[PDB]
């Protein structure tokens, strides 16, 4: 709800809310990001493909 | 080597890798057949041209 920049900064500055782990053999969460290089764009617009 | 972090994450240590590598040895033969009426001539002086 809040800005547009918020928004934009929001995307790249903090991490998201709660996306899944890598190489795994299932997605748990993600506690500790130490090498959490990952971004995510429909967070952003709320839709799936 | 290793990075310097800002995480919290678990540092790694001064690391070292030793590794041997070894020989191997290769063999090679052969057979080449001579008959005697050849071989006992080499021996004798030859009487006549």
């Amino acid at each position: 709800n809040r800005g547009l920049y918020n928004m934009v900064n929001e995307y790249s500055q903090r991490l998201g809310g709660h996306p899944a782990t890598s190489n795994t053999e299932v997605q748990f969460v993600v506690i500790a990001g130490t090498d959490v290089f990952l971004e995510q764009p429909c967070s952003f617009l709320q839709e799936a493909f | 080597p290793t990075i310097a972090h800002g995480d919290g994450r678990r540092p790694s240590k001064q690391r070292t890798f030793i590794v041997v590598k070894n020989c191997h040895k290769h063999h090679i033969s052969t057979e080449m057949e001579l008959s005697m009426l050849d071989l006992e001539i080499l021996h004798s002086i030859p009487e006549t041209p």
